[PDB]
């Protein structure tokens, strides 16, 4: 790790984020603008995703 | 943990396992279905 190495030799920070669920309970979510529950009328649901 | 020294050999026996050992293969609820 020479201080003046070429960019092809300089430290990167390659980190991998892996994620693939099938039916496990959710524990991570994004912006999450989750609203209130609605009733027997036809509604577009997002629930768990 | 001390070395126990009162074992009596008696080589183990075998038992015919019956219809046991089935868990819930997946996490999805079902009803009145036969799933392979
Ligand atoms: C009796 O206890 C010793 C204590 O570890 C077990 O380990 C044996 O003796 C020394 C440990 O200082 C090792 O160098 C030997 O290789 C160990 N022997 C074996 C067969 O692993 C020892 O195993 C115990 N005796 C038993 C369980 O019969």
């Amino acid at each position: 790790f020479q201080p003046t190495n070429g960019v092809g030799y300089q430290p990167y920070r390659v980190v991998v984020l892996s994620f693939e669920l099938l039916h496990a309970p959710a524990t991570v979510c994004g912006p999450k603008k989750s609203t209130n529950l609605v009733k027997n009328k036809c509604v577009n649901f997002n629930f768990n995703g | 943990c001390v070395n126990l020294t009162t074992r009596t050999q008696l080589p183990p026996a075998y038992t015919n396992s019956f219809t046991r050992g089935v868990y819930y293969p997946d996490k999805v609820f079902r009803s009145s279905v036969l799933h392979s």
